[PDB]
């Protein structure tokens, strides 16, 4: 075992603490096709979130590290991430984003639709 | 537990000095001061060596030898 | 550090003109006669090594071969002086006679000053990785050009890198650069051995068709030679079976 | 403690009485067995090496033997008589007879089963060598045949120590029994990492070593052998590391011990005043030289010895990685501990930075591929694990519900599954299922 | 346990220059120098006495990590002037100042009786 | 022809230029630079019995068609690594395989439980100069520790009179104050590298 | 001569102190730190102990083994362990060195580095004693014995340079100053009433001209006129301290020429 | 067959695997094994 | 690969010189002067080039420097004797004789001359200590 003097804190155990002190539908339905908000009265921001470009990142990095066919043209590019940010940047990663409103309802925004102003 | 061999600091020989140190102590009754000057020890790097040193290895010479031959 | 991709086969005595015959036909080159003593090495059992290496990592006792090409003179029995060193010769080369001796060996390796180029090869099991369709070796090879000195003999030679001698073969064959940077040999083996030389091959020619390329990373390099001798094998589907032979039959490192 | 084999024990080599010193621990025989060095000491913000508590510490003086230190661990083993023939025995395993032999080395080992004093180990090497017997003709890792008669019982060294055996002994317990104790002696020499801390609670680690020619150094050509930060004494009101510093420097150059008692009549005043007698600068501050230029620093540096002690927090008994390792036999997730090559906790509120993050494939990927990724399958009648899979035929089956088309594998923690076996336990069905029911 | 051995403050590794010279794009006429199994004893001396130089518009060297003994060394120089001229003529004064001052030290030091 | 080696152990970094312009007059033309490598692979056998040696040093030079030599006990290996010097007849029957390896790389990747690489001197960027019937190949050695000594290699294209080049050259090195150089013409029993090798082994060792 | 000058001011066996003029500051820090840093020395470099009961541990004995200064006026001729073709150490890259030492007396026996004696072929060279300073004529006090302790060991002395290990460094402490008097303002003094009299005056303040405290600031003055004191270990004479210092610093300038001058040509 | 010395008495004894762990003049139960014969080699930086 | 028509004056002009060089360098040859290539100065006192020829039967560091100044129109030499001494891989002119030169003309000089001037440049070596 071990003795030490230096008082090291036991994190994630407030389970002592917590003994301490111990008393005191409309428009869509189903799975049906009305599901999809369709395209002329998506209400969701047209910007790509920081979420929605770190995915996207990172999916389109693994199958570029999965030998996916990549559709810019590379300068000498070796790491799939930055092959992935040059897609995206160039606007030529063919991804959708379904944006989950949350009544189960979504919106399918194209990666070359989305603005990255980030 | 015995003498450096040198001045941590500046890497003086001092571990030539300590029985030289110790007689300058007992049998001409110097302090201590200007026994290390005597010594030719004049930084204080060299001075905290022998003024600092404690001589733990006849502490350790009381034991009987474990292996003896 | 080349990468052997080859295939095997076997065919009987009697068929060999035919092959001969469709072999020509296919390449457009005729035959070409070709001969090669390969010397086996194993290390010095009397040797204590080690497992690791001068890295940290583990290595196994490897035999390693040197061969050279024997003039032809020197295997002809005095029967065939008149008869033209072709593809025909290898219709006498039956029975185990062979001119090539053991003595004869022992004066070439023994070297009874400078001696005549050698080829050293080192060859590792073949890959694992069942998903190539050929045996995929990788051989490394160096050319020994020549030796001077009091032990010149490339006997004592390789008893210096801490080497004994184990065994030797002699091999002749008839082979043919195809297409594409294919080579294709049909040889016999002849083991030699002081009780007598002994016919491995016994009624029979060992076939084998491989491609060497010098980098293992070159996957569509690879790829290539790869349907290349899977086209190769296509051609000779039905007639002769081209196949992987068994990765333990091609190791040639030390058992214990 | 030469022959005391206690079960650590940290020494130094060269342990020097305080310059700077109280009365009180005459009593307390705190100059005859010390535990510290005085260290020259320069507070200065020298390279940014020094800065949040870290220090600088002289890679020359480290060699010259500065706050080395020996290092013991003794290890205990026995031979326990469970029954007649189910006894251990010190002796050398061979790998032709014995079982489960540790992949490190035996070479080591003499006849007895033990390593000789003065014989060099690494890590996991064995220095005790037991073996148990086994019950013969079983079937086990596939390696077993009606020559392994005995079990591997042996002790190993710890995996990230090393050093050399400083002395075996023989003897035997209270029982009788034959028991050894086997003390390994190494050299723990500072190095980035080792907590070092003076005596006013000013703890702090080596953040660089420099060499003698690159610190700074005075005009007398004396260099710090360590380095600290200006920034950590205003905060602290640490006057009494400053009190010491120049008292010790007065000591050192009069050959005398300061008295550093608390509550004496001496003052900071006396002191400057005795340090200028000397020909220093009564503050304590001295001209020192930039030691990659040789220009003179435009500030000046506060210089002295300083009663510095090495802490038993060396960096080389806390640095822990790991890939992949043993998991544990209950909940299958990686064990705890860096001598068993273990994990590091993920913690709950770990798992919250990450929500807060928005990392969510990233929490996945840290509770499921690196602590516990189990298949299971269930059928979609019923929402429980009780499907009897044999994936060599491909044949699936849930009994009670019979049916055997309707099965689906996921991805759970090995966790899950033993809280939801645990459930079925108590009588709870946690019924999964890969479809909803009702609308969000 | 992850301590560097000390030898290579001061030895070349397999397969590595005593100098690299890469040329700058900064600035016209500019180099960068990485001196390898060097330190600040090395880099001060050439780049203070680089600027000795009448036609070197630039010298700065700089130890990058002190882990790692090595410096780059950035010269700069007039046009037409080459900085690897002026690193062979900042070196050859640098020899010639070491060699007269260790000549006056054999003078000195042998007209002391004393010693 | 015949050669000779002279490796002044102990000369200035400078002293490979203060002998070509000791050579001002002689040099009639300057060919292109060489190189040279030697290496030298200790025996790593646990137990070794007499009479034989654990030393084997290993000589590449970079002239003469990149071409390595193995010294031990007095014996050679004239060994390359090219593929355009390799003989037809070994690349023909196929025991080539069409390029070979140096078999430096072998001994230090496939042969390194017994033979472990141990000094390294890479004598690079090296001139050659012309002289009268004379070919004078300058370089300096270096170890791992930076100088280790200049490297004189002499070669003829006769051999007739050989002897007075050497004193020749012996005599200009020692104008330009070297008097300790370790020349060397000892051949084996022979071809020329492997006697230049030889050469070299004896000129570096002492 | 023209150039960098230098005047002794005392001279001793281990003390050497000068005033290094006409030079520039780079120069005379690289100088300091060549002769505390890259100047090759002899030590004891492995220890091979055979027997110790003594009090102290083996890797004690060897720090403090390393730690004998040894003499290496003949350095130049001994060559590195790692530039030889030996497999460990040879008489033409090392020392090697004996200790054997046996506790027979009733008073506790001291070991000294005059106990060392050297067993390998020197070849004439004027290294591997281990160097004596004291009166008594013993050395460096290694271990101390009772009565049947017993230390035998062999060491294996190797060249090297303080970079390395401090073991390796020849040249103690050595005091550095330039601009006593603060003429070139590169020190600002802390003070709290007078900067003048809080900071005493350095010895060499004397051999320079005061500032006349009317006098304007000297911009265009640099640094020169160095007041150096090396101190030698002992393994080499104060002077060959500064000579091998010159000399080490020489050769790593022109070996930056040697590589200029090579990859210019290729 | 391997040496052993007893704890107080600095006696080396010779014990065979049979043998009761004691010293033959002592009775000490406490024994120490001897230091190994073989050279060990320590870089003394 | 001349881009402009300037450049390929300049191309033309250094041809011209090269051919004079080399037709004098391989006369020089020819009869037995052993002319250096290992050798450059960074100015001999229009384009013009300069010849170190030396035969080695006279005193060491010596050369007769030819230099030839060439243009559209008009085309001479310049024998010049001079002391060229290599120092630290650097040449230096340590002496040269600018008073006692003759300029020939370029379509004049044979074989003759050649011999003329080899009787002659042993002598005019001796004379110049
Ligand atoms: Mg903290
Ligand atoms: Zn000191
Ligand atoms: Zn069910
Ligand atoms: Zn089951
Ligand atoms: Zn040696
Ligand atoms: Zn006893």
């Amino acid at each position: 075992n071990e003795n030490f003097e230096d008082f090291d804190v036991e994190h994630f155990s407030d389970e002592e603490t917590y003994e301490e002190k111990p008393q005191f539908e409309q428009i869509r339905r189903k799975t049906l096709k009305e599901k999809a908000i369709p395209k002329d009265q998506r209400a969701t921001t047209p910007y790509m979130t920081k979420y929605e470009r770190a995915r996207i990142l990172g999916t389109r990095a693994l199958q570029i590290s999965m030998n996916a066919p990549v559709f810019v043209d590379l300068e000498g590019e070796t790491d799939p991430l930055r092959i992935a940010m040059k897609e995206l940047a160039e606007k030529k990663i063919p991804l959708v984003i379904r944006r989950y409103l949350p009544d189960g309802s979504f919106e399918d925004w194209s990666v070359e639709e989305l603005i990255v102003d980030l | 537990m015995i003498v450096p061999v040198r001045c941590f600091s500046c890497g003086k020989v001092v571990g030539d000095k300590w029985e030289s140190y110790l007689n300058l102590l007992q049998e001409d009754e110097l302090d201590e001061g200007t026994a290390l000057s005597r010594l030719g020890l004049k930084r204080y790097c060299c001075r905290r060596m022998i003024l600092t040193h404690v001589d733990l290895i006849e502490k350790f010479l009381r034991y009987n030898p474990l292996e003896k031959r | 550090m080349v990468q052997q991709l080859s295939l095997f086969g076997s065919i009987g005595d009697d068929g060999y003109d035919l092959l001969i015959s469709t072999l020509t036909t296919i390449s457009g080159n005729p035959p070409l006669l070709y001969n090669s003593l390969c010397t086996v090495w194993k290390p010095n059992p009397s040797y204590d090594v080690e497992n690791v290496n001068s890295r940290n990592q583990l290595v196994e006792p490897n035999r390693i071969k040197l061969s050279k090409e024997v003039p032809f003179s020197y295997l002809i029995d005095e029967t065939m002086m008149d008869k033209p060193l072709n593809f025909r010769i290898l219709k006498s080369f039956t029975n185990d006679k062979i001119p090539l001796n053991y003595a004869m060996t022992r004066n070439i390796l023994h070297n009874t000053e400078s001696c005549s180029p050698w080829s050293l090869q080192i060859s590792d099991i073949p890959a694992a990785g069942n998903n190539r369709s050929v045996s995929m070796q990788t051989i490394a090879e160096t050319i020994i050009l020549s030796s001077a000195g009091k032990n010149s003999s490339v006997s004592s030679l390789m008893n210096g890198l801490g080497y004994v001698f184990e065994f030797q073969y002699l091999t002749i064959g008839v082979k043919f650069f195809m297409k594409h940077g294919l080579i294709l040999e049909l040889q016999k083996i002849w083991q030699i051995e002081e009780a007598g030389n002994s016919q491995i091959t016994s009624g029979g020619f060992l076939l084998k068709a491989y491609i060497n390329v010098s980098r293992g990373t070159d996957i569509d390099r690879i790829n290539y030679t790869e349907t290349a001798l899977m086209n190769l094998k296509k051609e000779l589907q039905g007639y002769i079976e081209l196949s992987v032979p068994d990765r333990q039959s091609m190791d040639s490192r030390v058992a214990h | 403690y030469n022959v005391r084999m206690d079960t650590m024990a940290n020494i130094l080599y060269y342990p020097q009485k305080p310059l700077g010193t109280t009365r009180a621990m005459e009593y307390l025989k705190f100059r005859e067995l010390p535990a510290g060095q005085n260290a020259i000491v320069a507070i200065a913000c020298y390279s940014g090496y020094n800065q949040e508590d870290s220090m600088i510490m002289n890679q020359s003086s480290i060699d010259r033997g500065l706050f080395r230190s020996l290092f013991f661990r003794s290890y205990m083993d026995q031979e326990k008589k469970y029954g007649m023939s189910i006894t251990e025995t010190f002796e050398k395993p061979q790998r032709t007879n014995t079982l489960r032999m540790k992949h490190g080395t035996y070479d080591k080992l003499d006849d007895d089963g033990l390593i000789a004093p003065g014989v060099r180990v690494s890590g996991e090497d064995v220095i005790i060598g037991k073996t148990t017997p086994i019950s013969p003709d079983e079937e086990e890792l596939g390696q077993r045949t009606a020559y392994h008669s005995k079990r591997d019982a042996s002790t190993p060294l710890r995996s990230t120590e090393n050093g050399i055996v400083d002395q075996v002994l023989v003897t035997t317990n209270q029982d009788g029994l034959k028991f050894v104790k086997v003390r390994v002696r190494t050299t723990k020499i500072p190095q980035i990492g080792d907590k070092f801390a003076s005596r006013h609670g000013q703890k702090g680690t080596i953040g660089i070593t420099y060499r003698r020619e690159d610190m700074p150094f005075t005009a007398e050509g004396i260099v710090p052998d360590l380095i600290i930060n200006p920034h950590a004494i205003p905060s602290r009101m640490t006057v009494a590391h400053l009190i010491e510093c120049l008292l010790s420097k007065v000591a050192a150059l009069s050959g005398n011990e300061g008295d550093a008692s608390p509550f004496t009549d001496i003052t900071v005043e006396g002191i400057s005043k005795l340090l200028r007698e000397h020909g220093y600068q009564s503050r304590g501050f001295e001209v020192m030289y930039n030691g990659h230029t040789g220009k003179k620093l435009m500030a000046q540096i506060f210089f002295g010895p300083t009663y510095y002690q090495r802490l038993r927090h060396m960096v080389d008994d806390k640095i822990h990685a790991r890939a992949r390792g043993p998991m544990q036999v209950l909940t299958r997730q990686p064990v705890e501990g860096r001598s068993r090559d273990g994990g590091l906790r993920f913690g709950e509120m770990e798992r919250d930075c990450m929500i807060a993050h928005g990392a969510a494939s990233f929490l996945k990927e840290r509770l499921m591929e690196a602590s516990d990724a189990f298949r299971v399958h269930i059928c979609g009648i019923c929402g429980l694990m009780t499907v009897i899979a044999k994936l060599n035929h491909n044949q699936f089956e849930c009994k009670g519900c019979d049916n055997k088309i309707d099965i689906y594998q996921i991805h759970i923690p090995y966790a899950a599954k033993l809280l939801f076996q645990e459930l079925m336990a108590m009588n709870i069905t946690p019924r999964l299922y890969t479809d909803r029911s009702r609308d969000f | 346990m992850n301590a560097p051995d000390r030898f290579e403050l001061f030895l070349l590794g397999e397969g590595e220059s005593k100098l690299k010279i890469d040329p700058d794009t900064k600035a016209p006429n500019a180099v960068v120098i990485t001196f390898e199994k060097e330190d600040h004893t090395l880099g001060n001396l050439i780049r203070a006495e680089l600027l000795n130089d009448r036609k070197v518009l630039f010298a700065a060297y700089k130890v990058e990590h002190p882990f790692f003994a090595r410096f780059k060394l950035r010269i700069q120089t007039t046009e037409g002037y080459d900085p690897k001229d002026a690193l062979k003529n900042a070196c050859n004064s640098i020899i010639n100042k070491l060699g007269a001052l260790k000549t006056n030290f054999e003078t000195e030091w042998n007209l002391q009786t004393l010693a | 022809g015949k050669s000779a080696v002279i490796f002044v152990e102990r000369a200035t970094p400078a002293t490979l230029t203060e002998l070509k312009d000791a050579l001002s007059n002689s040099i009639l033309s300057v060919r292109d630079p060489w190189s040279i490598d030697f290496r030298t692979y200790r025996c790593s056998i646990k137990n070794l019995p007499a009479d034989v040696s654990k030393l084997m040093y290993s000589i590449t030079f970079h002239h003469h068609g990149r071409q390595t030599v193995l010294i031990k006990d007095n014996s050679a290996m004239v060994t390359t690594a090219a593929a355009a010097d390799i003989p037809p007849a070994l690349v023909f029957n196929g025991s080539s395989t069409g390029v070979p390896e140096s078999i430096d790389t072998i001994l230090s990747s496939k042969l390194s439980n017994i033979w472990m690489q141990r000094q390294l001197i890479k004598g690079d960027a090296g001139e050659t100069l012309i002289l009268d019937g004379l070919t004078v190949r300058l370089v300096n050695l270096f170890s791992s520790t930076g100088f280790k000594g200049l490297l004189i290699e002499l070669q003829a294209d006769e051999a007739g009179e050989f002897e007075t080049k050497i004193a020749g050259i012996e005599g200009h090195l020692a104008e330009i104050r070297a008097k300790e150089y370790k020349t060397s013409s000892d051949s084996l029993g022979s071809n020329e590298i492997c006697d230049l090798a030889y050469q070299y082994v004896r000129a570096l060792e002492l | 001569s023209e150039g960098p000058q230098v005047k002794i001011r005392e001279a001793s066996k281990d003390n050497v102190d000068f005033i290094l003029s006409n030079v520039d500051l780079a120069m005379a820090n690289s100088l300091r730190r060549v002769m505390i840093a890259e100047i090759p020395t002899l030590a004891i470099d492995s220890v091979e102990v055979e027997t110790n009961t003594t009090v102290l541990a083996d890797e004690f004995i060897a720090h403090r083994l390393g730690l004998i200064p040894l003499q290496s006026m003949d350095i130049e001729q001994l060559e590195y362990s790692r530039d030889c073709f030996c497999e460990d150490h040879c008489d033409k890259c090392s020392v090697v060195l004996t200790l054997q030492a046996f506790g027979e007396s009733e008073s506790t026996t001291n070991v000294y580095s005059k106990d060392l004696v050297i067993v390998s072929n020197l070849m004439g060279r004027n290294i591997g004693h281990p160097i004596i300073q004291d009166k008594e004529g013993n050395g460096v006090l290694i271990c101390k014995l009772r009565k049947g302790q017993e230390l035998k060991l062999t060491c294996v002395a190797k060249k090297g340079i303080a970079k390395e290990h401090a073991k390796w460094g020849p040249a103690a402490a050595i005091e550095f100053e330039y601009d006593p008097w603060n003429k070139l303002k590169h020190t600002d003094y802390w003070y709290e009433q007078d900067s003048a009299k809080e900071w005493p005056q350095s010895k060499n303040c004397e051999y320079e001209d005061p500032p006349n405290e009317g006098d304007p600031f000297d911009y265009k003055a640099q640094a020169d006129t160095f007041y150096m004191n090396v101190e030698s270990v002992g393994s080499i004479p104060v002077d060959q301290v500064v000579v091998r210092g010159i000399d080490t610093l020489q050769k790593k300038v022109a070996s930056i020429l040697l590589a200029l001058t090579q990859m210019d040509q290729d | 067959t391997l040496k052993y010395i007893c704890a107080e008495c600095s006696s080396k004894l010779s014990l065979s695997r049979t043998d009761a762990v004691r010293c033959k003049d002592c009775g000490h139960r406490i024994l120490l094994k001897a230091r190994t014969k073989r050279l060990v080699q320590f870089e003394a930086r | 690969r001349a881009e402009g028509p300037e450049e390929l004056a300049r191309i033309l002009q250094q041809l011209k010189l090269d051919k004079i060089i080399h037709v004098l360098t391989t006369m020089f040859e020819n009869t037995g002067w052993s002319c250096s290539r290992i050798i450059k100065i960074d100015k001999p006192i229009l384009l013009q080039r300069d010849l170190f020829i030396r035969l080695p039967h006279w005193p060491l560091n010596w050369y007769l420097i030819l230099s030839i100044i060439s243009s559209k129109t008009s085309c001479v030499v310049e024998k010049r004797i001079g002391k060229i001494v290599s120092q630290r891989g650097k040449w230096n002119l340590k002496y040269l004789d600018n008073s006692n030169v003759m300029t020939v003309k370029l379509e004049s000089i044979t074989y003759q001359k050649i011999m003329i001037l080899q009787r002659t440049i042993l002598n005019r070596i001796i004379n110049h200590m």
